[PDB]
């Protein structure tokens, strides 16, 4: 079962 | 030819000696236990340690000459006697005629005051010996040292705006991270209080060092939260829920702060209560606005402690650590809110 509050975003300027 | 900062310190110390004034020796002499010899022993120990470290070559900092060290120490000693006199003269016990032997025999106050006048002298000269150099050299706990800063700022009105901004900045570094390190005396203070962390209501409106510490921590974090909520245009009602989630993590999840940064807990309180109340802002939205805050630097959201020693980004921390520890609290908002300061 999925947990909604999780975040699936990403970033990597460095 | 002197810098503004250096000219200000030599104005403050002008014609004062690196000794107690006759007024301070009077106050010392009124005490059942005259503290003058133990104050002088503290200042000599700090002086020897300071000079040993200043003159010893490391590869992080080439060492310097004994003549410069003694100059800095003497200027700091004059600052120490001058501020100690102002503090002791303005003490309510002195004005009520009460023995001050207990107040003057607190070693941690004298060491903290002298370290803080060394910090003022080294800052004035643009020294590379950066806080936290002085407290590391002198073995001073950040959790104890910080309390001195506001005493010094309200006791020495000759301090320049740059000096007061420097001291305010070191105070914030301690509240944000240094006091939360795994060998901070803060954990000892929590332990003796049965690990009951003071809540915002109990400190913004019980007393002691833990109470003072958390009231400064709640003040600092409320101010930083107001600016993030304004730069992302969010409801004042989401702000109060973010604050309540933040407070939940500081009071019921205090271990999360150990070896971490205040801002890392505040941003993940922003995301999880943005999402649960459906006033969604992406964690990238939160972070970009955070970068404009003065204390912000990339490491706060790019280098976050995950295990104790692996590091990852804030999103990794949120998914691996934060959501499991906090979701049971936040989903109560999918209710009792907490008093937001000023």
């Amino acid at each position: 079962l999925t947990e909604e509050l999780g975040c699936d975003e990403i970033i990597d300027r460095e | 030819e002197f810098t503004q900062s250096v000219s200000r310190l030599q104005s403050i110390v002008a014609g004062l000696k690196n000794a107690p004034s006759d007024q301070l020796i009077n106050i010392f002499e009124s005490c059942v236990r005259n503290p003058v010899e133990n104050i002088m022993k503290i200042l000599k120990g700090i002086g020897e340690t300071f000079c040993q470290h200043y003159t010893q070559s490391t590869d992080e900092q080439p060492g310097s000459h004994i003549d410069f060290a003694v100059n800095r120490l003497k200027l700091a000693e004059i600052l120490y006697y001058k501020i100690l006199e102002t503090v002791m003269v303005q003490e309510t016990r002195r004005l009520h005629g009460m023995d001050m032997s207990v107040l003057l025999e607190q070693d941690i106050f004298h060491r903290s005051l002298m370290a803080c006048c060394l910090e003022i002298v080294l800052f004035a000269y643009s020294s590379p010996r950066t806080f936290p150099w002085i407290i590391e050299v002198l073995n001073l706990q950040p959790f104890y040292f910080y309390k001195v800063i506001e005493v010094v700022i309200r006791s020495e009105e000759g301090l320049s705006r740059d000096m007061v901004k420097h001291l305010n900045s070191i105070e914030e570094q301690i509240l944000e991270s240094l006091a939360w390190s795994h060998d901070s005396a803060l954990w000892e203070a929590l332990q003796v209080s049965a690990n009951k962390v003071p809540t915002c209501e109990e400190v913004i409106f019980r007393t002691g060092s833990l109470a003072l510490f958390y009231r400064k921590v709640y003040h600092l974090a409320s101010v930083r939260l107001r600016d993030l909520c304004l730069k992302l245009d969010v409801s004042n009602e989401l702000r109060r829920k973010i604050w309540t989630c933040f407070e939940f993590t500081l009071v019921h999840c205090p271990d999360l702060m150990k070896d971490r940064h205040l801002d890392q807990l505040l941003l993940c309180a922003f995301y999880i209560m943005a999402k649960v109340t459906k006033e969604e802002r992406t964690f990238q939205e939160i972070m970009k606005s955070y970068r404009n805050q003065p204390q912000a630097n990339s490491h706060v959201y790019r280098s976050v402690l995950l295990k104790s020693e692996e590091r990852g980004d804030l999103i990794k921390f949120y998914n691996t650590i934060y959501v499991g520890r906090v979701k049971s609290f936040a989903l109560k908002y999918d209710p009792p809110l907490s008093p937001f300061p000023h």
